[PDB]
């Protein structure tokens, strides 16, 4: 390259266009290289990785739930942004991914117990009342939680959504009457519902504190979004 | 030895996970032939291609015209609870796709006259209120006098690739289709002595292209 | 080169066996059928199951001159021409995608040039008291920051007349209610599914010596979050083109189709919103107007309608 | 049977382990044809290569030669929290490289004419106090009044191959490249009842170069 | 590197440690949180009651530098604050969450 | 041969998997650039990936003899020479490295014979008072055992005045504060990073009859535990050179460029660090001074400067 | 699923085992060019092999014939504890076999004249007492006055293969070589105003055949 | 990951069960020359080969 040119190129474009320009400008003594793709940027692998999910309701890191009925968690990307990944995942708008999920049961009493998780399908009408014998028709698994601890347990699910991608945000309403604004049900990898159980008995009615953690598998994203502040 | 490190989740059954039983009889079984009994069914969308009553339509001769007879959205909430054999298959899953077979047989007398237009009308916030606006979605004006059934196919015209079988949320966008009704076009006729009323047996059954997947626990 | 295992991107027989489990992954769904979709891009039946009972737009090497400069370019559709006698922005924000097989089977109803067009879609004004990231709308715009409690259906008054100025202009919803009784409403109002991609183009004529910048942004599914975030600093990830004054005099930007179905719903989606902000506030030149006009364009691209019953509007 | 014996760390949970999951369920799924949805990303730092407003710096007329209208650390002080998109990225990595891509964009009058020199030093103690000092490392004098926008190059003039995103320590040998600079070489001039001010808004993104590696919680 | 930890619990009651890695030149959080742990490549390890647990985990040459140095003659900083030290000179930091229940 | 996994020095498939993990590890790193780091031995951009909105010393057999002997030698660097006429240790302490492609793209300034030339360091004095271990350095030397409390900058006086006789000298601390208007000092100050090797030699003339032996030591990164241990009887790890009364009257020793970075910080960081200390106490004949007088120089090797800006002193 | 049955020692910690680690990084790293770096070390001999002083003996003219100026036994009592490369190489392991060189620097004037017999006798229940019965082992007499060092291989004359490293039993069988001495054959001699005196530097440091093996705590 | 089941008598330990042992030493050990030393035995019976009184 040289040392001094009195008929260098000029340096001024135009960001109106819509695209940034990017490419390193050209200076005396100046030898600008490109480097090697690292593997850490792409979404693929990314969210390959498992990062803690916020709780429906504020984002909180963890959800407390009676021992007599049990909860229901949503696997659902907008029902996640009410609070981290969700954080992550707010960059896009739709998103289509096979869900990989680890929950962690909190046992506080001194006696063992076992958690019944049943996957219910994106679509599917969820029971009012969880039971042993209607969960066992979705996809279950009898989980043994240690007394005085918390259990550990991975789960995966792959994208069984009715739509082609799964939006973070929605401009409109979920039924034709007009009732849920900003929210699409089926656009999720479907809900977990919980059941606790005992061989013991208790005299005192106690709550089981439950955990998530969420990575994700074959991560296709679409129109990209401005980060949160 | 081999040296292992057990991941979370030990102990844990699962009714998806394979490889988890133990051998509870040692010797290899040999089962009898079965070969002759007949009827051997492999697949659950062979239920649903098998006839089934959803509605008894009455139709007397004082009926006007537009009059309607018979109306019910394409939604979890009717086409789940018919109490035909595909309704079961669809409560059995959470998801549906493909066309939907309908069969009206016409149980009246030979001397009877008359049309019945079977309007199906895609989906909307408000569900048709007269004939002339039912007709202006996919429908065909039934002509009872000829065959004795008529072949009305319900057309999957969805704004989504699947529809949710959610008992719950029965109008949401990615659950119904619309609506199917039963308006008089023109005046059950007939000759004098002849029955004055005439019931329509309304069936429905699967498409060839109807598929159900995600099973979960029976919607109703 | 990650340790984890991001999936071999569909159903591998070596995945789920009796004697080892991996991560389930779906695979892509093979289906027959009309192709659509993609706008600007879209162009005997028997079941295979036996039954019992039978037998470069920024570089330094090509710069574009200021307003002061002759450098012309137009944008048509339709019928409608829009002309410039300076440097404009005219971008497409992100490239047409591949048709994909429709779920339903009857044939699209076309408005073709009648409703392909460009249309005026309102008319506002922008002064030098609006600052950095103000949202401006008018008589056809409607106000959107994600806050207002839109009562359904999203044609009652009081969704559009604010106690406070317009921000936004959702589509199709505001181009619907700007043009009632076009061929494109028309089918929107009797069809109970769309699709099409959308320009939007804004013309602000300033003399060589006003100042001053605004954006055009298309935002996706625009909700509280993102509305706000586009105001900010991040915005410029969404679809945008800036209308500077030193050099422009108009700014076009052109988005495809998106939807997470293959057909949006008529009168209950908006999956484009437009937002004309201010970057940099109107400086206008002394005895002069302290403010100027500005015409908004919007234009549907490649649109068909599927499902058709009874008239029923947004 | 096989004979085993485990390993420490028996039951652990690890984010970056693989094999830990178990089906929960149990049918082979097939995803809807989502091949018409454009703008598909693949990479983070395709955020980062978009535009970013990272400052709105003012200049009028009565701005004397050698005044300074701007100055930033290139530090994680700075760089991760200008509001970009870039700044993001950067934030949830702990280590970056590469060159930095800075868009002056002028929004003033066709009508102004001027000069600001951008001035880029590299790692020092201290950061220059006046504009020749400033001018002692890799500048570009710009000229307004051309086209719109000025292409300014951050060059990576480092140390080491990697520069540490630590908020807690942005003064650092390993974590600063130097400063960059924004002063007034040619007053603002125009001709009258032209405006008295022209804002410049500057604007970063990544270069063709730029990479981020090591995975953080964001750092702001 | 390759590091293998060990907790000692006292008390009667089991619990569980979450471990989550810092990269060299990282900004490590003033208050560890589960959440913020959560972003970083971590690990839940499960302690056992009344005795010591322990789990091995292996990082790989994450520095910034060519090589870490174990000693330096010099200043971490521009300012001149801290002498003879290079944080990112190092695999990172590992931070420690307890967990009971 | 060993039952531990030592890494196959890279990363490999069979590693990680989602049946059986392995201790991970780094693979080195392919990068283009100019090429540099390595002293005596250093001599369109567009990225990959697409966008969405885009389309022998010692040997018996060779005995080298006492002072009194004629065997000359000479080092020279630039335009500086230093002769001798006796057995004299000259040697290169490590091999010169291969060079490395450098992270920035900006091309050095080199001082050349300017910079690159023996300075006289210093001048100080050996007494015979010098016990084993006793590190010697005069005016522009520095106290610097570890313990220290060094006031930044090292520019500071107290620093280099105290109390006690200085110890060490700092490179290139030490040779930037003994000529700060040399070429290499003027870079120094203007450059945020240098580059180059080391080389000191120490002229000490005693007659056939005078005794006693002196180590030229080397030390990289100096701290406490480093320099008292190079006192010690294993310092002889460090790069050294004996000047031994007995058959030398000087000692030459070189040290190529070391650091964690391929070019190191100016003013903050200093690499090398020379130690003059006595192995055998000085032993002079009767009726003759108790003292012998030393001269130290010293020799930047191939220098490099990269990122130019303002005056920034140490 | 696979038949498996637990070995003793399930959960135990090895310092020798391999494959017990779990990735607690995801990404594949990437570390910088480090070829710019010299003087690479790959083994522990190297530091051996490098030059160390273990005694600095005197010797006047005062001295008499026959007079004892040094002795050392080859023990891990002594050879782990010179202060020298190679005694801290020996005692972090627990067997040593092979050459050890000795070098003795004489660091006197160039007027100086003598002689000082080094002496290595093997291994015996009492070290030499006079200077011929040091003598009567491998010695070599060295003349100061030609090149500064005196070059003393030390040889492997052992019982046994390996010799053990216990300070707590350094005259043991498997433990001890000998003793090396050194003893004033001529005495120092020079001309009037010359010095009285000359100190003799000894190092030490491993022979081109030295090994060591099986590691243990230092030594010391 | 592997589906494992445990079969009863785990942690059992067994003085002819092989592969229980977890290594102890990391470096590969280089036994001494000791072909020099003579008489070596590899059976039981060759002293029961060697005589022996039973009764004077």
């Amino acid at each position: 390259t040289l040392t001094e040119d009195l008929d260098a190129p000029q340096d001024t474009g135009n960001i109106e266009n819509g695209a940034a320009d990017n490419s390193p400008q050209p200076r005396t003594t100046f030898d600008y290289t490109g480097n090697p793709l690292p593997p850490d940027t792409k979404l693929e692998n990314f969210f390959s990785f498992y990062r803690l999910l916020p709780m429906g309701g504020s984002g909180a890191p963890s959800l407390s739930f009676p021992a007599d009925e049990g909860t229901i968690i949503p696997l659902n990307p907008i029902n996640w942004l009410k609070g981290g990944i969700a954080a992550m995942l707010s960059c896009f708008t739709y998103i289509a991914a096979d869900l990989r999920i680890t929950l962690r049961f909190s046992n506080p009493n001194d006696n063992p117990a076992t958690m019944l998780v049943a996957f219910a399908p994106p679509g599917a009408t969820i029971p009012l009342k969880p039971t042993r014998q209607m969960l066992s028709n979705f996809y279950m698994a009898e989980v043994p939680v240690s007394a005085a601890t918390s259990t550990m347990v991975s789960f995966s699910i792959p994208y069984t959504s009715p739509l082609s991608a799964i939006p973070t945000s929605y401009f409109g309403w979920e039924d034709w009457s007009g009732t849920n604004f900003g929210q699409l049900s089926s656009g999720s990898w479907g809900n977990l519902m919980l059941i606790p159980s005992l061989s013991v008995d208790s005299a005192i009615p106690f709550d089981f504190q439950l955990s998530c953690w969420v990575a994700f598998g074959n991560f296709k994203a679409w129109v990209p979004r401005p980060p949160p502040p | 030895h081999w040296k292992t490190r057990a991941v979370p989740g030990a102990g844990t059954f699962g009714s998806a996970v394979a490889g988890q039983e133990l051998p509870l009889c040692g010797v290899r079984a040999y089962y009898p032939p079965n070969a002759y009994i007949p009827a051997q069914v492999r697949d659950w969308l062979e239920f649903a291609h098998r006839p089934g009553l959803m509605a008894t339509v009455p139709w007397t001769m004082a009926d006007e015209p537009a009059e309607r007879l018979g109306i019910f959205p394409v939604s979890p909430s009717a086409i789940a609870g018919t109490g035909a054999p595909i309704s079961y298959v669809i409560s059995l899953f959470s998801q549906w796709r493909g066309e939907l077979a309908a069969h009206l047989l016409f149980t009246g007398s030979a001397q009877h006259y008359g049309r019945l237009v079977v309007c199906y009308t895609p989906a909307a916030p408000q569900p048709p209120s007269t004939m002339q606006e039912a007709m202006r979605g996919t429908y065909t004006v039934w002509d009872v006098n000829a065959a004795s059934t008529l072949e009305f196919t319900i057309p999957f015209i969805s704004n989504s690739y699947w529809k949710t079988v959610d008992v719950n949320n029965p109008d949401a966008l990615l659950s119904t289709t619309g609506y199917v009704s039963i308006w008089v076009q023109n005046p059950l006729v007939g000759p004098h002595t002849a029955p004055a009323s005439a019931l329509v047996q309304a069936f429905i059954s699967a498409g060839e292209s109807f598929n159900v997947r995600l099973m979960q626990n029976p919607a109703l | 080169n990650v340790t984890t295992d991001v999936g071999a991107n569909g159903w591998a027989p070596t995945v789920s066996t009796g004697l080892g489990d991996g991560p389930v992954s779906a695979s892509a769904d093979s289906l027959p059928g009309r192709s659509g979709g993609a706008s600007s891009e879209k162009t005997k039946v028997g079941s295979r199951f036996s039954k019992w009972w039978e037998p470069a737009p920024s570089s330094t090497a090509n710069p574009q001159p200021s307003l002061i400069a002759l450098n012309p370019s137009a944008t048509q559709s339709g019928n409608a021409s829009i002309l410039t006698g300076s440097t404009a922005p005219s971008l497409l924000a992100y490239p047409t995608a591949t048709p994909v097989p429709l779920p339903n089977p009857d044939e699209p109803s076309q408005p073709g040039p009648s409703g392909d067009r460009t249309w005026l879609l309102d008319t506002v004004t922008w002064s030098q008291e609006f600052t950095r990231g103000w949202n401006i709308a008018g008589s056809n715009g409607m106000q959107w920051t994600g806050l207002e409690s839109l009562i359904f259906p999203v044609s009652t008054d009081t969704n559009w007349t604010s106690t406070s100025s317009p921000t936004a202009y959702p589509l199709p919803f505001s181009f619907v209610r700007a043009y009632p009784d076009s061929s494109w409403a028309a089918m929107y109002n009797t069809h109970s599914m769309w699709n099409c991609g959308w320009r939007v183009q804004v013309t602000v004529n300033g003399s060589q010596f006003h100042a001053g910048a605004l954006i055009l942004y298309m935002v996706p599914e625009a909700t509280t979050h993102a509305i706000q975030t586009a105001r900010d600093n991040a915005g410029f990830v969404f679809p945008y083109v800036i209308l500077n004054l030193y050099e422009s005099n108009t700014a076009t930007i052109e988005v495809p189709y998106i939807s997470p179905t293959p057909n949006t719903s008529s009168g209950l989606h908006a999956p484009w919103t437009f937002y004309l902000q201010v970057l940099s506030p109107l400086n206008p030149p002394p005895s002069l107007p302290t403010s100027l006009s500005c015409s908004i364009y919007v234009t549907p691209v490649d649109s068909s309608f599927h499902g058709l019953r009874y008239l029923a509007p947004q």
